[PDB]
C-alpha cells in the first residue's frame, strides 16, 4: 500500500518511480529517461539495457498503463538483442566483439543456443577435438579481455566465463566417452537450449530440453547476476526441477544450510529467463505480505521460492501451506480460477512454487501432509570437491587445471588420512575453496602454475597445523608435487622483523621467527586472522612484532585497536538500538570504523588499521559481523546501514581455544595455531629482566642501575634454575598456572627485593653482597614457583632450591629474615622476632584487629612485596584462613596504598566494580593518557575483589567480570561501556581472594587472566597458633573480670578444642552448611565479652555457663537432627572436663541454660519459669497490638526467641532461620523485632514484581536507617527472591554495608545532599565526600537487620541462599527444621486444655495426644 | 502471587465492627460472608510451599487406584 | 477381589504407558471397565485369567505388531509371576534376557516340571525369533480379533485406523463393506472443495445410514481441531441416528491427533503387509483400466516397473539390514517413473538400447530423489542395473524369467503372456532373502533386533511397576 500510493501520487513526475521498480522487478535498479521518453533501464548489477521503442510519457497517462507497456517492451527488447546477437555469431563473429554491445542475458542465451546446435551436430560427426580447441581459444580470449576491462563489463565477462567453461567441459566429457551410446547418455542429462525456426509468437520461440523434457524460455530480464559455477550436482538439481515441473509438481529440496538450494532455484530460473522471487521466511515476515505476494505470483505467472520454509510459526505455516496446495492443486488440474485466502483469483499456468527445507533440531524438516502429494522432495549434497576445484582453477588462469585439481584434492584428502585427529582441522572443501581463493593474489606474485598452488597450500594449511602434522604436510606436499626451493621476500622482511624485536625486548628464536613469518605471509592474503594457542604463547608478541616490522618495511603507519570481545555486550560492541525513541547509537566496533570511513581527516588511507579481539570468541559475536568475514567486506547494521571496510582494515583474533566457534567462521579467516611458546625459558627472563631494569631507570641513578645489573648477572645462571623449574612441576599447585607464566612473577619480585636494599650495596663486603642477592633471589624464586603451594610443599621446595643453587650460596630458611640497622651500617641474617600486643576489653571485636604471629608477619611481608612489584595478587585458601585480614591489615597500616573492597557473587556485573570505585576514583583528562581513571586522592589504590572465582560465565562459558580484570591487568585501561572510548587507569591495583576450585560453587578461571597474578595459598594455622591467638583475646576481655585472670588460658584452649572437634565431627560430608572456621572462634570470643560487658559480676560457675551458651549459639544452632545435636552436648561436657575441672556445673544443654537481657537490666542467666511468664505477658500484647495469631508457647520456642534476640541485638545482626513450614520462624522473628523495638519491613513482592520494585523496597529501608535513624528489621523469605539478581543485591547489603548501585550518579548527589542535612543536625561536619558516605554505611551496619526464612534447603532455589558466601558468613544460621516429640506433646497438651472429655479407662488427655 | 498471602494465612487487623487485611499496600475490609477457594488443573504444576502448608489440599482426580475400588463393585454385582 | 484388583491396575498402568510413548496408544478407565464387564457375561483365579485374556483380545487391536508383542510378554509376566513359582520367574526372565541382549544363560530344566516353558527355550536356542515372540501371545489362548470382528462387536459410529505409510487399509475397508452392510463412501480430504464437500457428505450420511471414510485426516488437520472436534463431540445424536459408521485414516509416523477426539473413537492399527508378488500383481492389475494409449513395447516397461517398485518397497521395511533408514516410496514415484518411461519411448527409436539413461533417471531423480545416504543410493542403482538393463531374459527373481516383446508384436497377447508369468510363479518361503538380493543372515539379524526391542521394553516396563 505505502509504496503503491507514492507511485500513483508521483505520476506527474514519473522519475520518482525508479526507486520502487527495484522491488517489483528484482533485476533492475533504476529507469533511464530523456524525461519525455524512456531510453532504457539499468540493472542492480550496473548493466544498461536500451529499449527498442522508447516509451513516450504525458500528463494523460496512468502509472498502470505506462509500466505495463514497459514490461512488454522490456521482454521484446530481450528477444531483439538475442536474435540480433545470435544471428551475428552464426555469421562467425568473435565473442569479444559482441560483449561490448550486447546485454549479458542476450549474449548468454545466444551462446547457449549456438553452442548446443554446434555440439548437436558434433555428436553425429564425432569431430569433438576440433570444436574443443576452438572453444578453448574463446576461453583464453575472454580471459585476457578480462584483465584489460572496465570493472562493470568485467562482471559480464566473468559471468560468461562460468558458462563457456561449462561449454568446453561438456564437449570434453563427450570427447572422452568409450562409445556413442555413452555420449548420448551424457548429453540427455545436460541442459540443451533450442530454437523454433518454424513457428511464430517469438517470445515462445526459445525452448529448453533436459532429460527428455522441454521448458519454454520466458523472456524476462535477469540483468547480470553472479552465475553459479556448473557442477554435475548442479545439473542434477536442474534435472529434478524440470522433471517435477513437467508433471506440474512443485520443486522442493531439503538439505544442510550452505548447500545453496535457493541459489539453485535462482539459477534454474535465470537459465529459463525468469527472476524467481525468494521469500525469506520467518524473518519478521507478516502473513498478510506473503498472502499479497502469493496472489501476485499466481497472476504474473512468476516463480516463488520459500527460502528455508521450515522456519515459520505453526499458525502461519498452516495458512501458507494450505494456500500453496490450492495453487499446486489448481495447476495439476489446470483449473482456470482457484480459490485461496477465501477469494476467487485466476491462475497463470506459468506459475511454480519451490520450497527449500533446512534441517531442524531433529534432522531434515518435512513438508506438511497436504504438500507431500504436491511437491517432490530432493536431497542437496555438497559437490564432490574435485569438480569445483578444476573450474575454479580454470577461471583464475589454468595452466593444467585438471591435474592441479587432482593433486590439490589428493593432498587435502591425504592430509586428512595421515594427520592427527584435531578439533580445529578442516580439510573439507571450504578449505580448498580457501586455498583456491588465496591463490588469486598469489598468482600475481608467481604464475598460474602448480608452484603458486604450492605456496597457497603452505600459506593456509601450514599455519594451522601442529608440529607432528607439520611434517605430514611437508612429506605429502613434496610426495604429490615438488615445486620450488627458495622463497622471495626472504632477507628483506626478516631484518625488518629482527630490528623490531630488538627494540621490543624480544629474542629471535627458531619458533618466534617461524610464527612471525607465517603471520607476515598471511596478512597479505587474509584480512581476518585467528591466532590460537596456550595462554602466554607469544601471540600478542608475534603480531605486535610483525605489525611493527611492517611500518619499517613498507613505511605505512599502523593504528591498533585491541578490544576484549567478551567484556562488552553485543549492543555495547556492534550497535545497540533503544526501544522507544529508536535512536541509533554507535557502540564500539562500528564507532572505530567511522574514524576510517566517515572521517579520514588525517592519514588513514596510507595507514594500516588493525582491530584485535583478545577475548574468547563465540558464535553470537562473530555472527553479528559475519558479513565482514564474507566476500562482502562490509558491516551490516541491525538497523540502517552497511559500512564498507577497506583493505587496510584487518581483523585479528587472539584466543586460547576454539571449541565454541564454527568451522565456517574459521574458513573465512586465516588460522595461526601456536603449537608451542615462541621462545626459551632463559630468553623470557632475559627480556623480563631488562623490562624491569627500565622501570627502575625512572627512579634510580645510572651508577646504581649499572651496579645492580652487574650483581644479577653473576648471582644466577641458567644451569641452576633449569632443575628448579623442572622440580616445580613435581609439586601440588593450588590454582595452577604453568611454570612459564610464573616467570614474570619471579623476576619482578627478585628485582624489587634487590632494588630495595640498594643503599646498603654501596659500602658492603663483596662476598657478603652476593649473599644478600642470593637470599632475595632464592626467596622470590620460591614464592613464584611454590607460593600457591601447601607450604608443607614450600618447606620441601626450599630445600629443592638450596640443592640446585650453588653450594656455597646463602641457604634459605622457613622463617629466614635479613637484618640491618636503622641509622648505622650493620649486616647479618637473624629470624622470627615478634611484637607483643596488649588490647583492652572493648577492643576485642573490631573490624581491624590482628594478633601478630610467626605467620602473620611472614604473610604480611610477602603480600606487600608483590604490591611493590605492582603485580596482581591472587590469595587462594579456605574460608577463615585470613586472606582478607592479612591483606587488609598490611594495607590499613601503610600510608602508601588505600583499600576498596569489592565482594563478588555468583552474578556480578562489570559496572558493579565501577560504581563501587566511583566514590574512590576521579576521571581527569591529562594529556599523558587521554582520559585516565586514577584514584580520587594522590596516593595508590587497591581493589580487593573477594570471591573472584565466584562469578558465573556465558552460556558458552566465559566470565566477563574476570576478563575485565584481565583487561585491567594486561591492557592497563579499558573501554568505557556507555560513552565508547579508552580510559587508561592510573596507579590502581588488583588483589583478589578465592576458595579452592575443587570446592563446590567454584568456577575455574582463565589462564589468560591468572597468568598476570602472583598466587598465594593461605591455609588454616596450627590448632596451636589459634590457641595462642585467642588466649590474648581472652586476656583482653578478662580485664572486666580480673578475679579469673588465671582462667584465660584454659578458656582459650577449650574454645579451640571445641572448634577442632566440631570441624572434624560435622563436615560437608554430613551437611553442606557444616563449615567451620576461625571466624566462629572470634564470634565465640566476642560473644563471651558481650555477655560480660553487660552482665552481673561473674562467678567461675557463671563464666563457664556464659561461655557454654555462646559455644552453643555459634557452633550448634546450625546443627541438624538430634544425633549430632546430642553429640555436641556431650562434646561441650568432654571439653570442660579436660580444661576446666569443676563440680559446680549444671545441665549444659541449651534448653537448661537461658541467658537474656529482656527481664534483667544486665545480661544474666534467667529462670525457666521467669522467662516463660515474661513471654506470655508480652505475646498477648504483641497478639493484640500486631497481627492476631494463636500459638502455644513451648520449651523450644523460648530457647529460639533468645537465639533471635542475641542476633538482633548485635551491631551487625544477620540471622538466617531454617524452619521447614509451620514452625513459625517468620512469626517469632516479627515478635523478637517488636520486643527490641525494630520496624518490621517485609518486602511486599508478588508475581508482577520487577527488580526495580525490590530495589525500591531496599533503598527505602536503607534511607530510613541512616537519614531517619529507623532501626528496621528486614525479613526476606525464599519466595521474595524472585530472580537471581534480588539475592545478589542482598549479598551486597551484607558483605559490604551498602548497595553502591542503588545510589549512583544524580541519585548519589541527592543522597549526598540529604546526608549533609542529617550529619549537621546530629552535630558534626564531615570534610571529604568519602567521610560522609562512611558514616552513612556505618549507620546502616548498626540499624539494618536482615533475617532470612528458608523452608527446604534441599530445594535448588533455597540452596542458592545458603550457598551464597556473603549471606552464609555474615549470618547467624539457626535450625528449626522439625518438631521434637517433647515439643509435639507439649503443644498438643495446651490445645486439648479445653476439656469436653470425661474420665476414661487408661490419663484420657495424655492418651489422645500420644496417638 | 505473594500478596494474597495474608488472606490465606488467617491474619487480620481488628476493629470494633470492621476487620481489615493488608494486600500489597491497601488495607481492605473482610466481610464474613466472604468465602475463598483455590482451583488448579495439573498436579504437574507445583504450588509454593507457603501456600501448600496453610491450604487444605484436596485431589479431585479419577486415578488408577480408582479402578481398584470400581472393579470390586463390578465383580460383586456379577458375583454376589 | 483385592487380589483381582491389584492385577488390573498394573495391567492398566502398562496400557497407559504405551500412550506416553505414542499418541495413538491411549486407553481410558471406562475402556478398561467395559472390557472387564465382558469377562462375566479358584473362581477368583478363573476370573483373573478371564481378565488377562479379555484385555488381550480388545486392546491388542489398537496397537501395532511391536506393541502387540510387548503387551503379550508383559501381560504374561504380570500373570505368571504372581501365580507360578519363583523357580518359574527366574527361568522366564532369564529367557527374556537372552532375547534382549541383557544376559545369556540357560534356565531351570525340570523333566515334566515345565513343558510349555521348555518349549520356549527351544525357540530361543534355535535362534528362531519371531516364533519366540509370539509364544507369549499364544500362551493366552485367545482367538485374536480381525478389524471386522472388532467392527461387528463395536457399537460405535466412529473409528480411526492409523497405519504405517507402507500401507493403507482403504482397500480392507472396501471388502469389509462389500461383504456385509455395503454403503462405502470414500471422501478425500484435499483442498477446500474436498473439505467442503466432505462436511456436506458427513451430515447427510449419518441420517441416511451409509458408511463414510475420511481419507488421511492428518493432512487436513487444522480443520479437524475446528470442525471435527466440535462436530464429533456434538454428535451424541449419531448414536440416535441410523446404523452408520464413520472411519478416519491416520499415519502413526506423523502429525499428532487430539487425545479427546481419539479416545471418543474406536482404534485399529492396520498392520497388514502384502507379498512382493502380490504387490506386483496389484500394480500390474490397475494399469489395464487405462484402455490402450501406449504401444506394445511400453507394456513391457510397465511390467518391469511393477516388479521394480514391488522390490524396493519390500526392501524399505527391512532396516537397518536393507536400506540404511526408513524410506517411503509412493504411487507418485511409480507415476513419475512411468511418465518418464512413456516419454523415453515417445522421444526414442524402437531400438531396445535406450536403457542406460532409464537407469540413471529412475535411480537418481525418480526414486533416488529422497535418498540422502550414499550407501542407499547405490542400492537403488544396483537394482535398476538389474531390473532395467537386460537382454531377452531377465530373471528378475530366481523363479521368473521376463522375455522381451515378441515379433508378433501383439499388445493384447503380451498382456496375457506377462500376466501368465505372474500366475505361474509361487513366491517362495525365503522370498525376502531370495528375491531381494540380500542374504538370509541379514534377515535373521533383523528378526533378532525386533525381538530385542520387545524384550527390552518389557524388562523396562516390569521394573517401572
Ligand atoms: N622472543 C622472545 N624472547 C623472550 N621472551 C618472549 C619472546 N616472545 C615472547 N616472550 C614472552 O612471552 C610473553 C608474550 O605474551 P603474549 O601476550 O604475546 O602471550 P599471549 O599468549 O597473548 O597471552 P594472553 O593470551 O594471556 O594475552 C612476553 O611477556 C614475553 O616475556
Ligand atoms: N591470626 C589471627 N589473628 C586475628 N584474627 C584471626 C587470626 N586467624 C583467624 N582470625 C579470625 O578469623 C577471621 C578471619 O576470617 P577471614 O580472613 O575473613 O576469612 P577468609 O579470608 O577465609 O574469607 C577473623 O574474624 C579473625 O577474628
Ligand atoms: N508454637 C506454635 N503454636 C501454634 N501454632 C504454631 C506454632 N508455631 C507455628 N505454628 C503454626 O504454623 C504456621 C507457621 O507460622 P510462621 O510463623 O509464618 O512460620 P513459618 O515462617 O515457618 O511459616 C502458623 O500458621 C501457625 O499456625
Ligand atoms: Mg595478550
Amino acid at each position: 500500500n505505502d509504496d503503491l500510493l507514492k507511485i500513483i501520487g508521483s505520476g506527474k513526475h514519473h522519475d520518482q518511480v525508479s526507486k520502487f521498480m527495484k522491488k517489483m522487478f528484482g533485476s533492475i535498479e533504476s529507469i533511464i529517461f530523456l524525461e519525455d521518453f524512456i531510453t532504457g533501464v539499468r540493472s542492480v548489477e550496473g548493466e544498461v539495457l536500451n529499449l527498442n521503442e522508447k516509451i513516450e510519457l504525458k500528463d494523460s497517462i496512468q502509472a498502470q498503463e505506462w509500466l505495463n507497456i514497459l514490461d512488454t517492451e522490456i521482454k521484446l527488447s530481450v528477444f531483439t538483442q538475442f536474435r540480433d546477437c545470435l544471428g551475428q555469431i552464426k555469421d562467425g563473429t568473435d565473442i569479444e566483439v559482441v560483449v561490448s554491445k550486447y546485454i549479458f542475458q542476450a549474449i548468454l542465451l545466444s551462446a547457449q543456443v549456438m553452442w548446443t546446435e554446434l555440439v548437436e551436430k558434433c555428436l553425429q560427426t564425432n569431430q569433438f577435438s576440433k570444436y574443443w580447441k576452438e572453444v578453448d581459444m574463446k576461453i583464453k580470449g575472454l580471459l585476457d579481455k578480462l584483465n584489460k576491462s572496465s570493472d562493470n563489463v568485467k562482471k559480464k565477462i566473468e559471468a560468461l566465463l562460468v558458462e563457456y567453461l561449462h561449454f568446453n567441459n561438456v564437449i570434453g566429457q563427450l570427447k572422452n566417452c568409450s562409445t556413442k551410446e555413452e555420449a548420448r547418455l551424457l548429453w540427455a542429462k545436460v541442459q540443451k537450449f533450442y530454437q523454433k525456426n518454424d513457428t511464430l509468437d517469438d517470445l515462445n520461440s526459445v525452448f529448453i530440453s533436459q532429460s527428455g523434457y522441454l521448458l519454454q524460455y520466458k523472456f524476462e530480464y535477469i540483468g547480470i547476476p553472479e552465475r553459479l559455477i556448473y557442477t554435475p550436482l548442479l545439473l542434477i538439481g536442474f534435472a529434478t526441477l524440470t522433471d517435477s515441473l513437467h508433471q506440474k509438481y512443485g520443486g522442493c529440496f531439503f538439505g544442510p544450510a550452505g548447500t545453496g538450494k535457493t541459489e539453485t532455484v535462482k539459477a534454474f530460473g535465470q537459465n529459463l529467463g525468469r527472476v524467481v522471487v525468494v521469500f525469506n521466511c520467518d524473518d519478521s515476515f507478516d502473513y498478510q505480505v506473503l498472502s499479497r505476494l502469493l496472489v501476485g505470483i499466481t497472476q504474473i505467472g512468476a516463480w516463488g521460492c520459500f527460502d528455508e520454509f521450515n522456519r515459520l510459526d505453526e499458525k502461519v505455516l498452516s495458512a501458507v501451506s494450505a494456500n500453496i496446495q490450492q495453487i499446486q492443486n489448481g495447476l495439476q488440474v489446470g483449473k482456470s480460477h482457484i480459490t485461496l485466502l477465501e477469494e476467487e483469483t485466476p491462475l497463470s499456468p506459468h506459475t511454480a512454487v519451490f520450497i527449500t527445507l533446512n534441517p531442524g533440531y531433529n534432522g531434515r524438516s518435512e513438508l506438511p501432509e497436504n504438500l507431500k502429494k504436491s511437491f517432490r522432495e530432493f536431497s542437496m549434497k555438497s559437490p564432490q570437491s574435485g569438480t569445483i576445484a578444476e573450474m575454479i582453477l580454470q577461471i583464475m588462469g589454468f595452466e593444467d587445471s585438471k591435474s592441479l585439481a587432482s593433486k590439490i584434492v589428493h593432498f587435502l584428502e591425504l592430509l586428512s588420512s595421515k594427520c592427527s585427529s584435531m578439533n580445529h582441522y578442516h580439510f573439507g572443501l571450504r578449505t580448498l575453496k580457501g586455498v583456491l581463493r588465496n591463490c588469486s593474489p598469489l598468482i600475481s606474485e608467481f604464475g598460474e602454475g602448480e608452484k603458486t598452488v604450492v605456496e597457497s597450500l603452505k600459506r593456509v594449511i601450514l599455519p594451522s597445523l601442529g608440529d607432528t602434522d607439520e611434517l605430514v604436510f611437508k612429506d605429502e606436499l613434496s610426495k604429490i608435487f615438488d615445486s620450488a626451493g627458495t622463497p622471495l621476500n626472504s632477507k628483506a622482511i626478516v631484518q625488518c622483523l629482527k630490528d623490531a624485536g630488538q627494540r621490543s625486548g624480544f629474542s629471535m628464536s627458531e619458533e618466534f621467527l617461524k610464527k612471525c613469518m607465517q603471520f607476515y605471509y598471511m596478512q597479505k592474503t587474509q584480512q581476518a586472522l585467528i591466532l590460537v594457542g596456550k595462554a602466554g604463547c607469544g601471540k600478542t608478541a608475534t603480531w605486535k612484532t610483525v605489525i611493527d616490522a611492517m611500518a619499517i618495511f613498507d613505511g605505512h603507519a599502523n593504528v591498533v585497536y585491541v578490544i576484549d570481545t567478551k567484556v562488552l555486550t553485543k549492543e555495547s560492541l556492534y550497535g545497540s538500538m533503544l526501544k522507544a525513541t529508536l535512536e541509533w547509537r554507535d557502540g564500539l566496533f562500528t564507532s572505530i570504523l567511522r574514524r576510517v570511513n566517515d572521517d579520514i581527516t588525517g592519514t588513514f588511507k596510507n595507514s594500516r588499521i588493525w582491530v584485535v579481539f583478545d577475548s574468547d570468541l563465540d558464535p553470537e559475536y562473530v555472527e553479528a559481523m559475519n558479513s565482514v568475514l564474507d566476500d562482502n567486506k562490509i558491516l551490516t547494521l541491525p538497523n540502517g546501514e552497511r559500512l564498507p571496510i577497506p583493505p587496510n582494515f584487518r581483523i585479528l583474533f587472539e584466543t586460547d581455544n576454539l571449541d565454541h566457534t564454527t568451522p565456517a567462521t574459521i574458513t573465512r579467516c586465516g588460522l595461526l595455531w601456536f603449537s608451542t611458546d615462541v621462545c626459551s625459558i632463559s630468553s623470557k627472563i632475559d627480556h623480563l629482566l631488562n623490562k624491569s631494569y627500565e622501570a627502575l631507570d625512572n627512579k634510580l641513578s645510572m651508577f646504581e642501575l649499572d651496579k645492580l645489573k652487574d650483581l644479577i648477572s653473576d648471582s644466577f645462571d641458567m644451569a641452576s634454575l633449569t632443575n628448579i623449574f623442572t622440580c616445580s612441576n613435581d609439586l601440588v599447585h593450588i590454582l595452577g598456572v604453568r611454570t612459564f607464566n610464573k616467570l614474570e612473577t619471579a623476576v619482578q619480585l627478585a628485582v624489587h627485593l634487590i632494588s630495595s636494599y640498594r643503599q646498603w650495596f654501596q659500602n658492603l663486603d663483596d662476598k657478603s653482597l652476593k649473599d644478600v642477592i642470593t637470599l632475595l633471589i632464592k626467596r622470590s624464586l620460591l614464592y613464584a614457583l611454590a607460593g600457591d603451594s601447601t607450604g608443607e610443599s614450600q618447606r620441601a621446595f626450599i630445600q629443592t632450591i638450596n640443592t640446585y643453587f650453588g653450594h656455597d650460596s646463602q641457604e634459605l630458611s622457613d622463617y629466614s629474615t635479613i637484618v640491618i640497622a636503622n641509622d648505622k651500617l650493620s649486616f647479618s641474617s637473624f629470624c622470627s622476632e615478634i611484637p607483643s600486643v596488649s588490647l583492652e576489653a572493648h577492643e576485642v571485636m573490631r573490624p581491624d584487629i590482628v594478633i601478630p604471629t610467626i605467620d602473620t608477619i611472614k604473610h604480611e611481608k610477602i603480600f606487600y612485596d608483590l604490591l611493590n612489584s605492582k603485580r596482581g595478587i591472587i590469595l587462594c585458601g579456605p574460608p577463615g584462613s585470613g586472606k582478607t585480614m592479612i591483606m587488609n591489615n598490611a594495607l590499613r597500616n601503610s600510608s602508601l596504598y588505600d583499600v576498596v573492597g569489592i565482594n563478588f557473587s555468583k552474578d556480578t556485573t562489570t559496572e558493579h566494580i565501577l560504581s563501587a570505585l566511583h566514590r574512590h576514583t576521579n576521571y581527569v583528562t591529562t594529556s599523558k593518557g587521554l582520559t585516565l581513571l586514577p584514584k580520587s586522592d594522590i596516593k595508590n589504590l587497591v581493589l580487593f575483589c573477594d570471591e573472584i572465582n565466584l562469578p558465573k560465565l556465558d552460556k558458552y562459558g566465559s566470565q566477563n567480570v574476570v576478563l575485565f580484570l584481565r583487561q585491567l591487568m594486561e591492557k592497563q585501561g579499558f573501554w568505557k561501556t556507555p560513552e565508547n572510548k579508552w580510559v587508561t587507569i592510573e596507579r590502581i591495583h588488583i588483589v583478589g581472594a578465592c576458595n579452592p576450585p575443587t570446592d563446590p560453587g567454584r568456577i575455574p578461571m582463565s589462564e589468560r587472566f591468572t597468568r598476570h597474578a602472583a598466587i598465594l595459598y593461605l591455609g588454616y594455622p596450627s590448632g596451636k597458633s589459634l590457641s595462642q591467638i585467642y588466649e590474648i583475646y581472652y586476656k583482653a576481655i578478662f580485664k572486666l573480670v580480673p578475679e579469673f585472670r588465671s582462667y584465660t588460658e584454659p578458656f582459650a584452649r577449650a574454645s579451640v578444642h571445641l572448634y577442632n572437634e566440631c570441624k572434624a565431627r560435622y563436615s560437608t560430608g554430613l551437611q553442606s552448611h557444616y563449615l567451620f572456621s576461625p571466624r566462629e572462634l572470634t564470634r565465640l570470643v566476642r560473644g563471651v565479652y558481650t555477655a560480660i560487658n553487660t552482665g552481673p559480676r561473674q562467678t567461675l560457675r557463671s563464666l563457664i555457663r556464659l561461655w557454654a551458651y555462646e559455644a552453643w549459639r555459634i557452633f550448634a544452632d546450625r546443627l541438624v537432627g538430634v544425633k549430632e545435636k546430642n553429640s555436641f552436648e556431650q562434646l561441650l561436657y568432654e571439653t570442660v572436663d579436660k580444661y576446666l575441672p569443676n563440680q559446680d556445673l549444671g545441665n549444659i544443654s541449651s534448653t537448661s541454660l537461658l541467658f537474656s537481657g529482656l527481664l534483667s537490666l544486665d545480661f544474666k542467666e534467667v529462670n525457666k519459669t521467669d522467662l516463660v511468664n515474661f513471654i506470655e505477658e508480652r505475646f498477648k500484647t504483641f497478639c493484640d497490638e500486631e497481627l492476631e495469631v494463636p500459638m502455644v508457647i513451648h520449651e523450644s520456642m523460648v530457647d529460639h526467641i533468645l537465639r533471635i534476640d542475641r542476633a538482633l541485638k548485635q551491631v551487625q545482626g544477620h540471622m538466617m532461620l531454617i524452619g521447614a513450614s509451620r514452625t513459625g520462624k517468620t512469626i517469632l522473628t516479627r515478635f523478637v523485632a517488636w520486643l527490641n523495638g525494630l520496624k518490621i519491613v517485609q518486602p511486599k513482592i508478588h508475581r508482577h514484581s520487577n527488580l526495580s520494585d525490590f530495589d525500591m523496597i531496599l533503598k527505602k529501608a536503607i534511607s530510613d536507617c541512616s537519614l531517619k535513624e529507623s532501626r528496621t528489621c528486614l525479613i526476606i523469605d525464599e519466595s521474595n527472591i524472585l530472580e537471581t539478581a534480588f539475592l545478589e543485591r542482598m549479598n551486597t547489603l551484607l558483605a559490604n554495608a551498602d548497595i553502591p548501585d542503588l545510589f549512583q550518579g544524580e541519585e548519589y548527589d541527592k543522597l549526598l545532599n540529604n546526608l549533609r542535612n542529617k550529619t549537621r543536625s546530629l552535630g558534626l561536619l564531615l570534610d571529604t565526600e568519602q567521610e560522609l558516605y562512611d558514616w552513612f554505611v556505618g549507620e546502616i551496619a548498626k540499624n539494618l537487620h536482615v533475617v532470612f526464612t528458608i523452608c527446604d534447603p534441599t530445594n535448588n532455589k533455597s540452596s542458592a541462599m545458603i550457598s551464597s558466601p556473603a549471606l552464609f558468613n555474615r549470618c547467624i544460621i539457626n535450625w528449626m527444621g522439625d518438631w521434637d516429640t517433647k515439643t509435639m506433646s507439649q503443644v498438643a497438651n495446651n490445645m486439648v486444655d479445653v476439656i469436653p472429655m470425661e474420665f476414661t479407662d487408661f490419663t484420657i488427655r495424655d492418651a489422645v495426644v500420644n496417638i | 502471587d505473594p500478596i494474597i498471602s495474608r488472606l490465606i494465612s488467617r491474619e487480620f487487623n481488628h476493629a470494633g465492627n470492621r476487620v481489615t487485611v493488608e494486600i500489597g499496600d491497601h488495607e481492605v475490609d473482610v466481610s464474613g460472608d466472604f468465602k475463598l477457594f483455590i482451583h488448579s488443573c495439573d498436579p504437574s504444576g507445583d504450588i509454593p510451599i507457603f501456600l501448600r502448608s496453610r491450604v487444605r489440599l484436596v485431589h479431585f482426580v479419577t486415578n488408577k487406584e480408582s479402578i481398584e475400588t470400581r472393579i470390586f463393585d463390578i465383580t460383586l454385582t456379577e458375583e454376589n | 477381589y483385592s487380589i483381582i484388583g491389584k492385577h488390573s491396575v498394573k495391567i492398566f498402568s502398562m496400557l497407559e504407558k504405551f500412550g506416553q510413548f505414542h499418541w495413538f496408544y491411549g486407553i481410558s478407565i471406562g475402556q478398561f471397565l467395559s472390557c472387564f464387564k465382558r469377562v462375566f457375561i479358584t473362581r477368583v483365579d478363573e476370573i483373573l485369567w478371564l481378565l488377562y485374556q479379555e484385555v488381550y483380545c480388545q486392546f491388542s487391536t489398537a496397537l501395532d505388531k511391536k506393541f502387540k508383542m510387548i503387551m503379550a510378554m508383559t501381560m504374561f509376566c504380570l500373570y505368571k509371576f504372581d501365580i507360578e513359582s519363583e523357580q518359574y520367574k527366574e527361568a522366564v526372565l532369564t529367557m527374556i534376557g537372552v532375547l534382549s541382549e541383557s544376559s545369556d544363560g540357560v534356565p531351570k530344566l525340570t523333566v515334566d516340571t515345565n513343558n510349555d516353558l521348555r518349549y520356549l527355550w527351544d525357540y530361543v536356542t534355535t535362534k528362531s525369533y519371531i516364533s519366540a515372540l509370539n509364544w507369549f501371545k499364544n500362551e493366552f489362548f485367545v482367538d485374536e480379533w480381525n478389524i471386522a470382528d472388532v467392527v461387528a462387536n463395536s457399537d460405535n459410529n466412529y473409528f480411526t485406523m492409523a497405519s504405517e505409510r507402507d500401507v493403507d487399509g482403504t482397500f480392507k475397508l472396501i471388502e469389509l463393506a462389500k461383504a456385509s452392510k455395503e454403503s462405502l463412501k470414500i471422501i478425500p480430504l484435499g483442498s477446500i472443495e474436498n473439505l467442503n464437500y466432505a462436511q456436506e457428505e458427513i451430515s447427510k450420511s449419518k441420517i441416511e445410514g451409509g458408511w463414510i471414510l475420511l481419507q488421511n485426516i492428518q493432512m487436513s488437520l487444522s480443520w479437524v481441531k475446528t470442525y471435527l472436534h466440535k462436530h464429533v463431540e456434538e454428535t451424541k445424536a449419531a448414536e440416535e441416528h441410523e446404523k452408520f459408521k464413520m472411519f478416519m485414516t491416520c499415519h502413526l509416523t506423523g502429525d499428532k491427533l487430539p487425545a479427546p477426539l481419539l479416545q471418543r473413537t474406536d482404534r485399529f492399527v492396520y498392520e497388514d503387509i502384502p507379498g512382493i508378488l502380490d504387490t506386483v500383481k496389484d500394480l500390474w492389475g490397475s494399469q489395464f483400466f487405462t484402455g490402450k494409449i501406449s504401444g506394445v513395447w511400453s507394456v513391457y516397461c510397465t511390467f518391469l516397473l511393477s516388479w521394480f517398485h514391488a522390490l524396493i518397497t519390500a526392501r524399505t521395511r527391512l532396516v537397518p539390514h536393507g536400506f540404511s533408514k526408513k524410506y517411503y516410496f509412493n504411487d507418485c514415484d511409480f507415476q513419475f517413473a512411468s511418465v518418464y518411461l512413456e516419454n523415453v519411448l515417445a522421444t526414442n527409436s524402437t531400438n531396445n538400447i535406450p536403457w542406460a539413461q532409464v537407469r540413471d533417471h529412475i535411480a537418481t531423480i525418480v526414486y533416488g530423489g529422497k535418498i540422502d545416504e550414499e550407501k542407499d543410493l547405490e542400492v537403488v542403482a544396483k537394482l535398476c542395473a538389474h531390473v532395467f538393463c537386460g537382454s531377452d531374459n531377465l530373471q528378475i527373481v530366481p523363479g521368473v524369467r521376463i522375455p522381451q516383446p515378441l515379433l508378433q508384436q501383439s499388445e493384447e497377447e503380451e498382456r496375457a503372456r506377462l500376466t501368465a508369468i505372474l500366475s505361474n510363479t509361487i513366491e517362495p518361503a525365503d522370498s525376502l532373502s531370495s528375491w531381494l538380493q540380500l542374504p538370509r543372515e541379514s534377515i535373521l539379524n533383523y528378526e533378532r533386533l525386533q525381538a530385542k526391542e520387545v524384550a527390552s521394553s518389557t524388562e523396562q516396563l516390569l521394573q517401572e511397576m
